[PDB]
RNA sequence: GCGGAGAGGUA
């Protein structure tokens, strides 16, 4: 019995072991995080990096032996907490989440230090790990040996996978606040205020929007400059009048070079998003993608807060 | 009581009419309340000439065509509106462009006068064919704040004008672009403070630097007459 | 509730958590521990009457460590009858099942912070001190008899600081409403040392220095790694033959 | 931080010993027996020696002859 | 083999080990002696053992040594490559009496 | 509902016009602000963390 | 050649919610200067409140007094309301004493110079017993923002006497603030705004003082903009 | 005071 079946043995001591330097905390939002990183929050780092927190303050002779640099950490000085930044720069850590379904479920991520008990994951990697933030919960290990830290940046980092293993459509493609305010952005009205009037470009489009002198949504004619990368890798503007939306504009600010006007010209819905990223990662590479992306995530998120959508009974 | 003055307000810039702009240290909320104050008063109300209305000596609706130009005439009344002039004295001023030959009519072929500098000298205007290429206008500069679309004020248009009279979006908001994003910073023990970074998008004419500056300048000459606790 | 469903009274009532009059009388007096009623000549008994009194149960713990406490709800002098709610119990008020609390909620996307469902809320409401909740957690130290000598609870413990006896009373119990943290010692005791075999020199200096043999080790209960609150209660439970200690 | 190892890849088109040989490079340069060869911005070492991968300075060969060296 | 924990307050609290190396120290005990190398803390801390030189615990170790024979045999492997191999250094410690 | 609404003085509908605290813009298409109880459940993230 | 705002009328309705107006303000800098105000006064306005007491039967805030009816956390509860106005020093210790039947009101405190209690019927406590009787000491600081127990019991610095009870400090005396820009017709100019702050306070700070810090507090951040160092 | 049962709960 102690060899055999899920509670005994081969399933729990030697296939599902307990690491050491982990720790576990609620998840939450936090909306301004870059794609490759994640909110920690500072009390676990200090757990978590303890060693490390140590072999710095050693190396910098605030502390003469080991147990003086346990006790400078459990009295948590301005200077332990300046080391913990410090050694925090570079190292990446793990993130997990309890149904580890598919190879997404574990991920790294750069910690920035932040306030509260609760672990900050960013938006667009909640799909590939299932995460909602209603009290799930998620575990964070470190890598500690350099070859681990390597592994963890190189292989497992929230941007180096972006497409799904399973078939080679993305992972992070923006999932309902994000698409609720780019599909608010993008659609049109037949009348509103500055109904035709024809913009330089998408700056003076956002000069109208934010100052009240047009709506969100509203169709115009800009003069616009996309590029294309038509010759063996070199970018061509080519610059004309189009007719689109305040928004469309305003959206457009964002995309790459590479990318045709087109793409940001209709409705923009889930899948209208979805295939903006996916031809954005097959022309352009995977840097430009998952800056788009976050680019994406970001003005989604605003304005979807500027639009103001809720649900009332008569709706 | 005692509050906490901002310190290394470090300027990025890239491309200059593009400045990104830092501020590190702060004090809880007041990153929203200060950037969206900035970015109100330099966007909306800022003291700048522009092109407001213009005559062309052919044509009389702003929908006909001129014979050689390929460019329509909003792409002229487009590249119009980009461009960004600075009078000294004068309040306003009419500016005549008469261009012949091939190629692209630029702003530098405008009538040098005086008082006015056109920051761009080499803003494309119109495109001139051949044989032919007869381009003349009036452009009219008047001296306001901030942007003024042709919309409103051609609803109070019941003063009937000769036809013609084409009215053209006044930019005089140096400032094209502006946007500020707030982020978490902390003072080694305070985390409850954040970091101002505003990116802004000049038109030439000054620097990014010196527009902030008569922002700030501005508004606190509104401001100057209630603060007295010194 | 602002919105309820009516049942809330029923729930309440049947619960054992207020307290219910069971005579109808008049509010003779009022305390936050205790209401006293003088009851109606209608329900009083002829032979042997008096007067009814309603012990309150202040904060205790309950089986998942919140708070059981009981508020008064009338004032000296108001008539009450048989089946009214004198005090209400942990969470609910005058006689109402108030689970929670109601607060003005607006649905809308604000900049991604209630992306999933996740809750945005207002510094108003940590200020307000609305949603702070009590709880208390139980500690127990037991000092059995070993076959080496019993264990003692004596607040003379080796090699600690006086520091850690400086929040200790003579006894060795920490005083009442004293602020503990992760690693204050909860309560003192020492474990007995047996086969010392100490040399007659050693012997001689621990008679002057007052070193005792017998401890050298501390079985001190102490307050867990990382909780930190308030001591707000303390009991001592003796057997036969063991002498009643001061907080006794 | 350095949020993409893609032109690392390219280097190395493997994208596993791209990993061993960064990690030989960054463990050269924590215990101190050699020097980085790109000018660091406050940088822990594992990125170091990728942004130096990057930079076409270091491989595998590069490594062996220096080590013969 | 003596157990050497730091308390912090330059105050040494020194305990013996289940891997000490001699049958009983003629100071230690078993539960442990503090000591303190500052002149100052020796005198605001008079519980604490003032350790120099001439103190008996490090008098007595060095006698302890010194009289053993512990330490007194060794071998050693050397790998530099600016010497021929199989090269042979011999480290020879007399002591004059 | 709606009559309680009106008794009070307030919009038949229920939703009401906001003004966004950090820019002081008005959000379009007002929303639905309103007194919901809500309760805190005994999962506190410092006994999980 | 420009227009500046100048403060004009301060209708005060009650002791409480007052009414400023700002005459006038160009176009435009109504929003701005609205929220600006708005912000620098729910966030920044300083003000006295008590952090922490010491009454004299009671060990923690948890026990509870012979002959009232509230717990002595119900006590503290009622403490943070207290709306005071301290003028001169930084921490300032009241003295509440009554005894016999009745409601102990803030008015009961002992009456000194240099703190102003603006709300004498504000409960605190009822007796119910002829010799029962409740003393305290209540100790007042000035400060800004919000500051909770939990955070400051980092800083002890010998919070020894179990007799201390701490209370959160909500060092802001501003309950609720808005604004409306409305056309403020100038007999010589068409499209003219004038700024209406309406504010509900707890009775501590005057309209007129938290408007100016909140303009002054706004005006030296501008100043920190004026220069640039570009060094 | 390492363990294992039983009960409940979370995602
Ligand atoms: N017995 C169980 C019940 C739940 N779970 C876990 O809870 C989640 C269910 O998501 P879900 O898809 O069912 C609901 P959600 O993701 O929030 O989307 P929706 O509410 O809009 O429908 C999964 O991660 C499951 O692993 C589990 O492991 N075992
Ligand atoms: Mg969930």
């Amino acid at each position: 019995d102690m060899i055999k079946g899920k509670q005994g043995r081969f399933r729990q001591n030697l296939l599902g072991k307990r690491v050491d330097y982990s720790g576990r905390s609620v998840i939450t939002v936090g909306p301004y995080l870059r794609l490759h990183q994640c909110g920690l929050p500072k009390k676990m780092a200090l757990e978590l990096f303890k060693p490390f927190i140590y072999g710095k303050l050693e190396l910098r002779g605030l502390a003469t032996t080991i147990k003086a640099a346990k006790k400078m950490v459990e009295r948590e000085e301005a200077v332990v907490w300046d080391i913990l930044d410090e050694v925090i720069r570079e190292h990446p850590v793990l993130l997990n989440r309890a149904p580890t379904l598919h190879r997404l479920g574990i991920q790294a991520f750069e910690p920035v230090l932040i306030e509260g008990k609760a672990i900050q994951l960013h938006p667009l990697v909640c799909a590939a790990y299932n995460a909602d933030f209603d009290g799930d919960q998620m575990a964070v290990h470190v890598p500690l040996t350099l070859e681990a830290q390597l592994e963890a940046r190189a292989l497992m980092m929230s941007t180096n996978n972006i497409l799904s293993p399973a078939n080679g459509e993305p992972i992070i493609v923006p999932s309902q606040d994000v698409v609720l305010g780019l599909y608010y952005m993008t659609r049109d009205c037949v009348n509103a205020k500055g109904e035709g009037m024809v913009l330089t470009g998408p700056k003076e489009a956002e000069r109208l929007y934010r100052s009240g002198l047009a709506s969100l949504h509203a169709r115009v004619k800009v003069r616009i400059t996309e590029y294309e990368k038509d010759a063996n890798g070199e970018l061509v503007a080519k610059t004309s009048l189009k007719d689109t939306t305040v928004g469309r504009a305003i959206l457009w600010m964002i995309v790459p070079k590479g990318l045709p006007y087109s793409i940001v010209n209709q409705a923009l819905g889930k899948k209208a998003i979805s295939k903006m990223l996916n031809t954005c990662y097959r022309i352009l590479g995977l840097k430009p993608t998952v800056i788009f992306a976050d680019q994406i995530m970001y003005t989604g998120f605003a304005y979807a807060a500027r639009s103001g959508a809720s649900v009332g009974i008569d709706d | 009581t005692e509050f906490l003055k901002p310190r290394l307000v470090d300027i990025e810039q890239v491309s200059s009419t593009h400045a990104k702009v830092t501020l590190e240290p702060l004090e809880r909320g007041f990153g929203h309340t200060l950037g969206n104050a900035l970015r109100r008063i330099l966007l909306s109300s800022m003291p700048g000439c522009a092109v407001t209305e213009v005559e062309i000596d052919g044509v009389l609706h702003e929908y006909s065509t001129k014979e050689g130009v390929q460019e329509d005439i909003l792409e002229i009344l487009l590249n119009l509106k980009g461009l960004a002039v600075r009078v000294q004295g004068k309040d306003e001023v009419i500016l005549t462009l008469n261009k012949s030959g091939i190629g692209p009519v630029t702003a530098a072929d405008i009538t040098h006068d005086g008082d006015v500098e056109i920051v761009k000298p080499q803003h494309v205007i119109c495109h001139l064919t051949d044989e032919n290429a007869s381009i003349s206008m009036r452009i009219k500069v008047q001296r306001g704040r901030g942007y003024v679309p042709a919309s409103t004020r051609i609803h109070s248009e019941e003063d009937e004008r000769p036809i013609g009279r084409l009215l053209v979006d006044a930019c005089y908001s140096p400032v094209e672009r502006i946007a500020y994003n707030v982020e978490a910073a902390r003072v080694e023990q305070r985390t409850d403070l954040d970091k101002l970074v505003i990116e802004m998008e000049t038109n030439g004419t000054i620097d990014p630097e010196e527009a902030i500056r008569r922002a700030a300048t501005i508004l606190a000459e509104q401001l100057e007459a209630f603060v007295d606790l010194r | 509730p602002l919105v309820g469903t009516g049942m809330e009274r029923a729930v309440a009532v049947d619960s054992g958590v207020t307290a219910v009059a069971k005579r109808g009388g008049v509010v003779q007096y009022v305390d936050a521990s205790r209401i006293v009623i003088k009851v109606n000549e209608d329900e009083m008994y002829p032979g042997e009457a008096g007067i009814d009194i309603y012990n309150l149960t202040k904060y205790t713990r309950s089986n998942q460590n919140t708070c059981i406490n009981q508020m008064p709800c009338v004032s000296l002098g108001e008539p009450v009858e048989r089946g009214d709610v004198l005090a209400d119990g942990p969470s609910t008020d005058l006689g109402e099942l108030a689970l929670g609390q109601n607060m003005r909620v607006a649905f809308m996307p604000w900049n991604g912070y209630n992306f999933e469902d996740s809750i945005l809320v207002s510094e108003r409401v940590v200020q307000e001190d609305r949603f702070t909740t009590i709880h208390i957690q139980e500690l127990a130290c037991v000092s059995r008899d070993t076959k080496l000598g019993p264990e003692e609870i004596t607040a003379d413990i080796p090699n600690v600081g006086e520091a850690a006896l400086s929040k200790l009373d003579e006894s060795g119990i920490v005083y009442i409403g004293a602020e503990v943290t992760g690693g204050d010692i909860l309560v003192g005791k020492v474990t007995p040392k047996g086969e010392t075999q100490l040399t007659p020199e050693e012997k001689l200096l621990r008679a002057i220095f007052g070193e005792k043999a017998s401890d050298v080790k501390d079985s001190s209960l102490r307050v867990p790694n990382g909780v930190s609150g308030t001591v707000i209660d303390v009991q001592v439970f003796t057997r036969d033959g063991v002498e009643k200690d001061k907080r006794a | 931080a350095r949020v993409t190892v893609q032109d690392a890849v390219e280097k190395i088109g493997n994208r596993f010993d791209l990993v061993l040989v960064a990690a030989r490079r960054a463990r050269q340069m924590q215990v101190g027996g050699k020097d980085p060869l790109v000018p660091e911005e406050n940088d822990k070492t594992t990125v170091i020696a990728l942004r130096e991968i990057e930079e076409g300075l270091i491989n595998n060969q590069i490594l062996d002859v220096r080590e013969r060296q | 083999g003596i157990n050497q924990d730091d308390r912090g307050d330059n105050m040494i609290v020194l305990t013996p080990s289940d891997h000490m190396l001699v049958p009983d120290f003629p100071g230690l005990s078993e539960d442990g002696i503090t000591i303190t190398f500052d002149r100052e803390v020796a005198l605001a801390r008079e519980d604490a053992q003032f350790i120099t030189w001439e103190h008996p615990l490090i008098r007595n170790g060095l006698d302890l040594i010194l009289s053993g024979d512990t330490g007194s045999s060794t071998i050693s492997l050397l790998k530099n490559k600016a010497l021929p191999v199989g090269t042979l250094l011999v480290e020879l410690i007399y002591v004059v009496e | 509902i709606k009559e309680l609404l009106k008794l009070g003085d307030l919009p038949t509908s229920g939703q009401i016009r906001l003004y966004d605290g950090r820019t002081g813009e008005q959000f379009e298409r007002p929303v639905t602000v309103g007194y919901m109880y809500m309760l805190k459940l005994n999962h506190l993230v410092d006994d999980k963390m």
